[PDB]
């Protein structure tokens, strides 16, 4: 199976900095494209930020240059830096690949950002 | 290098297959929302 | 052009089994990825089954198991392996790659499942 | 090499056909979306 | 510029379409969403 | 940045032919599949053609085997060849990348055919 065990959130201030981790299992991020999304209460589901096989990166106009999207290969990790935290950011966090959406979600992380 | 390259190529192609699907599952629904506006 | 010529369908009782056969010419099925369809009278057509270039598989909720593509690079051909067939199984099931989808339908082979 | 560039290819002709069947529909649900806000 | 070089850029922006592709989907996906809402609703 | 520079549009007679040529700085026409667009007032804009990295064309069925889109990789321009234009070509005619039709449009070049 494909595993996900997304960390890294919790309760911030505005204008706080967060780094997400989702540790991966079954397949390789250095081979993957890999998605991070979010969904705040009773919203669809948002793609936040993008990392192709070969690092190349794009974000949602909701990041408008707050988050960077990383990973280490070695540890088969990728990780979303959340910079200027917003209260609208809060929501929870969950990382994906584009083929496994319609398959498996993991559990997220939540993130709560107050004023 | 070679075994990124392939990866890559087949993540792409599942996601295509996919994308295709979600499209034709779309197209049906707007289809009958068409015939619901137009019929008389 | 691109020749698909499917074979292998009749009538099966259900539970039976059958095997597609879809001879291609103008393209490699080893360089391509390659589709089977099917289409029941008056309704949509169905993705049923994908088969990547390298030789990954995809099936529709609607095969859950039963389905297996395959394909001999040497006799450009892809099959369509169909076990514990139903009566909703029947239809015309049709091979194409994705690429030509818009352009392009062999006649397909008719699949009809009996109690 | 044959192998990779000829998933590649494929590909790509595949996004771009994705991609017009997006703005036709883009289109067919603007024009229902309209008909549902008018006066 | 070597063949390496011009398939992993083709890839890299076939994987950059993929996203946007998907993206596009999921917001007319709601609109689908809101229409059908909109025609079922008592 | 991207930079599209649509160039070879004008005022042309039915049954004439224009070259329109995109000269492309910061990203290279021979890595890149490369789209050409059109937009008639108050319509939509439509794909007219495109060329894949490898060079395997496709077009729009309005364009019925008068367009011909190819590439110059020294000059990282992108032509399109129109003959037998009709008056329903006219149009604002735009080159792009798939991935930044999202993102930027140059100012197109205006091509319009009277009879």
């Amino acid at each position: 199976q494909v595993q996900l065990q997304e960390s890294g959130g919790g309760l911030v201030q505005a204008g706080g900095s967060l780094r997400l981790s989702c540790a991966v299992s079954g397949i390789r991020v250095n081979v993957n494209a890999m998605y991070w999304y979010r969904q705040a209460p009773g919203k669809q589901r948002e793609l936040v930020a993008i990392i192709t096989t070969f690092g190349s990166t794009n974000y949602a106009d909701s990041a408008k240059g707050r988050f960077t999207i990383s990973r280490d290969n070695t540890k088969n990790t990728v990780y979303l830096q959340m910079d200027n935290l917003k209260p609208e950011d809060t929501a929870v966090y969950y990382c994906n690949a584009p083929q496994f959406t319609d398959r498996y979600w993991g559990q997220g992380t939540q993130v709560t950002v107050s004023s | 290098l070679l075994d990124k390259i392939i990866g890559a190529v087949d993540q792409i192609q599942l996601t295509q297959a996919q994308l295709e699907e979600r499209q034709a599952e779309m197209e049906g629904a707007v289809q009958s929302i068409q015939g619901e506006l137009s019929k008389l």
